[PDB]
RNA sequence: UAUUAAUCUAGAGUGUGGUAGGGAGUUUUGGAAUUUCAUGUGGAGCGGUGAAAUGCGUAGAUAUAUGAAGGAACACCAGUGGCGAAGGCGAAAACUUAGGCCAUUACUGACGCUUAGGCUUGAAAGUGUGGGGAGCAAAUAGGAUUAGAUACCCUAGUAGUCCACACCGUAAACGAUAGAUACUAGCUGUCGGGGCGAUCCCCUCGGUAGUGAAGUUAACACAUUAAGUAUCUCGCCUGG
C-alpha cells in the first residue's frame, strides 16, 4: 500500500518477469515490483503452487486504471534461494511450439517447464498426463 | 565563499556595482581565477562576461593598472 | 606590473611575475596543433591540481 | 513571431483539448513555414535544416497515424494545405 | 523585450550639446518609447578611443519590436560625436520570478552576520551551523489497494551462526 | 571457527560469529574483551570479575573517549 | 500470437509554469601583437645555431617613442568545466533559429524502438571562379652536419593557410564499446533544476567524473554512463 515510488514495465511479460527474478536472486534481494498482466498472474500462481516464491499480491490504485504486482522469493535461514536457473525458450519473434510427443523434460524432471497449451499455465508433468502439447514459456530449474 | 550566492544577488548588470567588478580585476589588467575570487563557476562566468563588456566599453584598462 | 618602493622587497615579486610572464610567453612563440594546445593545457591544470592541490 | 497560443484556438475542437493532433499538426505547419523562410534566408544554418527535416517527418508520422486510425477523422484537416 | 543602451559622446565638449545628441538619437528609434534619459556623467576613459581622454555616458531603457535598433544602428556609426553603441537585450542571463524576488532577507541577514563592529570578532562568514527547518514539500505518493490474498508467508532474520557446538 | 568484534566496515559473511561492537573506542574494547575473558575464566573455574557482575565493576578507567569519526 | 469490434493511461508526444547552456547561422564593432611605411632619437654590428655559416647592416639596420595602413587569429575568464547527434563550438553586440532540463491533476489516446533502400550533415588536405594575402609555411634555392643528406638545423621562399559560390565525402571521424528498454551493493565528487533555506550544508529529479561489491572477462579490466542480468532491431566477422 502506497509504494510512493514510480515503476515501469520493461517489455514482453515473460522476459520482464525473468530478468527481475534473476537479478533479485543474484542480488539476494527479497521482492521486486512490476506492472501486472493476466499471463504474469498465471505464471505467478503456477510457480507459487510449486513453492518457488513467497507472498505475491496484485495491487491497484483507488481505481481500476493501473494494476501492479510484487512478490517475495522462497528463501531459507541460511539465505539460499529455491531458484537455481531460469531460461526462456519463447521469445518475441522466436515463439516455440511443441507437440506433446516431443515434449522436453527439464533436468530429468527436477526442473520446471511452463507450457500454456490451451487452458493457460500448467506443469510439464501434468501436461504429459493431459498429453497436450503446445507453446512453451520458459525453463525453470 | 561566493558572496553573490551568500547574499543572493540573483542578478548582475553593468552600471550598478562597478567597484564590485574592480575588486575582481587583477592589478595587471587580467581576470583573477577562482582561487582568488572564490566565486561559484556561474557567477564567475557572469562576472567575466560583464568585465569583458566593460573592457569593450572603455570602462577598465587593457594592459596596465 | 609597476611596483617598487625602496630597494628589494619588490624584486621577489618581480621574480614571481617574470616567471609567470615567461610561462605565458613561451606557449605563444612556437606553433603546433590546437589539440596539442588543449591537451597541454589540461596537463598543466592536472599538475596544478595534483601538486598545489 | 510564431504566436503559439493564437493558432491553438483555431483548430481547437473543445475548450481545453490541447493534445488533439490537429493543433500539433497546425503548429508544425506554421513552424515549417517559418523555418522555410529562415532557411531560404540563411543558406548555411545547417542545424535549422536538421530541425526542419525533423519537424516535417514528425508531421508525416502524425498524418500517417491520423489517416490510419479513422478515415473520416481528417476530413476537416485536408482543408489545410498539404503536399 | 527590454532594451538597454550605453552612449559615448565626443568627450571634452560641454554637457548641453550632449543632451542635444541624446534627443537627436532619440528620434532615430522606430515606434518604441517608455524609457528614461538618465546618464552617468563625465568619466575618465580607461584608454584612448581615437584621441579623447574622457566622455559622458548616456542610457536608454525602452522596450520594443526588433525593428527598433537597425535604423539607430546605421545612424549612430555615421554620427561622429557618438562613439560606443552597446545594445543590451534580455538575452542576458537573468531571473525575476516573484516567488524568488524577496531575497532582500538574505541580504539583510548576511549584513547582520557581517556587522561585527563589536570587539568579539568570533563570527565567521564561512562556517556551518547545521540548522533545520525541515520543509519537506515533497511526498510523491503512489497509492495501492489490495486485490488478491495469495499464499501467505512470514518474515525472518539473516543472522548466521553455524557449527552447532564444538564436540 | 572464529569470533570477532565486528565494526561497521567489516564483512559479516567471513567471520563465523559476529559481535557488532565499536572497536574504535578503547573503553568499548576493554569492556568486551574483559567480559569475554571472564566468560572463559568462569569455565576455567576462575571468578568472573566482569562477567555476571551486577554493576560497579564494569566501569574501567579511560582517557576521554569521544570523536568517533577519524580523519 | 495473428485479425477485428471497442475501452483506459503508466508507454510516447503536445500544453502550462519555471530553467540552463562557447548550440547554429546572418549582420556589425574592439584591442593586443606581427609586418610594412612615415616621423624623430644613433652609429656597427644584427640575426642565427651544438658550434658555425648563407642572410640583413653607415645607402643608418637592431633598438627607442609616436602616427598611418593592411591582414590573420581571439592570452588572462579556462575548470578531475558547459553545450552539440557527430564533425566542433570561448574578445563584444543585434536579428533569426535549434534542441535541451524540473514539476506538470492539463490534453490526446499505444500515435513507440530499430530502420534495408532514400535523404541530410560530415576535421584537415585537395579542385574550379573572383577576391584577399600580415605572419606561417608544401614544393624550390642557398648555408651548415655527414661518407653521402633529395632529411633533422638555419636564411629565404611558391601553392596554400582567409572570405564569397559550387565539388570532393575521407581521418586513430575512438569511449577502438550501434541504438532502445527494465533490474542489480555501495562510497567519494562535481554541474543544472525544485523546494527548505545568507553560502556552508538537507534531500528530490537529471547530466557529468573518480572509487569500488557480487557478476562478467583469456587477461587487462568493466561494473548503475557495464564490456552484468535479458529482450527487439539494424550493421558487421569467418586464418595470414
Ligand atoms: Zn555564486
Amino acid at each position: 500500500i502506497t509504494t510512493t515510488k514510480p515503476i515501469k514495465a520493461h517489455f514482453d511479460p515473460v522476459a520482464d518477469l525473468l530478468t527481475k527474478i534473476n537479478n533479485a536472486r543474484k542480488a539476494k534481494l527479497m521482492t521486486v515490483t512490476t506492472i501486472a498482466s493476466k499471463l504474469k498472474i498465471a505464471i505467478l500462481e503456477i510457480l507459487v503452487k510449486e513453492g518457488y516464491l513467497a507472498n505475491f499480491q496484485v495491487l491497484e490504485n483507488k481505481s481500476k486504471t493501473k494494476r501492479i504486482v510484487t512478490f517475495n522469493l522462497k528463501y531459507t535461514q541460511r539465505r539460499i534461494p529455491s531458484i537455481n536457473g531460469v531460461k526462456q525458450i519463447s521469445k518475441p519473434g522466436l515463439r516455440i511450439y511443441r507437440p506433446f510427443e516431443k515434449l522436453p523434460l527439464v533436468l530429468n524432471g527436477l526442473g520446471i517447464a511452463i507450457i500454456s497449451t490451451s487452458d493457460g499455465v500448467m506443469t510439464d508433468k501434468v501436461a504429459r498426463l493431459k498429453k497436450i502439447g503446445g507453446e512453451i514459456l520458459a525453463y525453470v530449474w | 565563499y561566493c558572496r553573490f550566492c551568500a547574499i543572493g544577488q540573483l542578478r548582475i548588470d553593468l552600471i550598478d556595482d562597478l567597484e564590485a567588478l574592480k575588486r575582481f580585476l587583477s592589478p595587471y589588467a587580467k581576470i583573477n581565477p577562482r582561487r582568488i575570487t572564490g566565486n561559484c563557476q556561474m557567477h564567475q562566468r557572469h562576472v567575466a562576461k560583464a568585465l569583458k563588456r566593460a573592457r569593450y566599453l572603455a570602462l577598465v584598462p587593457f594592459v596596465k593598472d | 606590473e609597476v611596483k617598487n618602493d625602496d630597494l628589494e622587497l619588490a624584486l621577489k615579486k618581480f621574480k614571481r611575475v617574470s616567471l609567470e610572464i615567461r610561462r605565458l610567453a613561451q606557449r605563444h612563440e612556437y606553433h603546433l596543433r590546437k589539440g596539442m594546445r588543449l591537451r597541454e593545457k589540461r596537463k598543466i591544470a592536472q599538475k596544478k591540481r595534483r601538486k598545489f592541490r | 513571431q510564431i504566436d503559439k497560443n493564437g493558432i491553438i484556438k483555431s483548430a481547437q475542437l473543445h475548450d481545453k483539448d490541447v493534445g488533439s493532433i490537429q493543433v500539433q499538426v497546425s503548429l508544425l505547419t506554421s513552424q515549417i513555414k517559418q523555418l522555410t523562410d529562415h532557411l531560404l534566408a540563411n543558406k548555411k544554418d545547417f542545424i535549422s535544416k536538421r530541425g526542419l527535416y525533423a519537424k516535417v517527418s514528425k508531421r508525416k508520422r502524425l498524418l500517417k497515424y491520423l489517416k490510419h486510425n479513422d478515415l473520416e477523422a481528417y476530413r476537416n484537416l485536408v482543408k489545410t494545405l498539404n503536399l | 523585450m527590454q532594451y538597454n543602451i550605453i552612449l559615448l559622446v565626443d568627450g571634452s565638449l560641454s554637457l548641453e550639446q550632449a543632451n542635444q545628441v541624446n534627443e537627436k538619437q532619440q528620434q532615430t528609434l522606430t515606434n518604441v518609447e517608455g524609457l528614461q534619459t538618465e546618464y552617468l556623467g563625465l568619466k575618465e576613459l580607461a584608454y584612448p578611443i581615437k584621441k579623447q581622454l574622457s566622455a559622458h555616458y548616456y542610457r536608454w531603457k525602452f522596450s520594443g519590436d526588433n525593428q527598433s535598433t537597425k535604423d539607430f544602428k546605421r545612424t549612430a556609426n555615421i554620427n561622429k560625436q557618438v562613439l560606443r553603441e552597446l545594445i543590451i537585450n534580455l538575452e542576458r542571463e537573468y531571473g525575476y520570478l516573484a516567488s524568488i524576488n524577496p531575497k532582500k532577507q538574505q541580504l539583510a541577514l548576511q549584513k547582520r552576520a557581517k556587522y561585527d563592529e563589536i570587539i568579539a570578532r568570533e563570527n565567521n562568514p564561512e562556517n556551518p551551523d547545521v540548522p533545520v527547518t525541515s520543509g519537506l514539500a515533497s511526498t510523491q505518493p503512489r497509492l495501492s489497494r489490495t486485490e488478491k490474498a495469495q499464499k501467505p508467508k512470514e518474515e525472518l532474520w539473516d543472522v548466521v551462526q553455524k557449527m552447532g557446538n564444538f564436540d | 571457527p572464529v569470533v570477532a568484534l565486528c565494526n561497521t566496515n567489516t564483512n559479516p559473511e567471513l567471520v563465523d560469529f559476529i559481535i557488532p561492537a565499536n572497536n574504535h573506542q578503547p573503553q568499548s574494547t576493554c569492556l568486551l574483551m574483559n567480559l569475554l575473558a571472564d566468560a572463559v575464566a568462569e569455565a576455567k573455574a576462575m571468578p568472573t570479575m566482569f562477567a555476571y557482575k551486577p554493576d560497579e565493576e564494569i566501569q574501567i578507567e579511560i582517557p576521554q573517549k569521544q570523536e568517533a569519526p577519524r580523519q
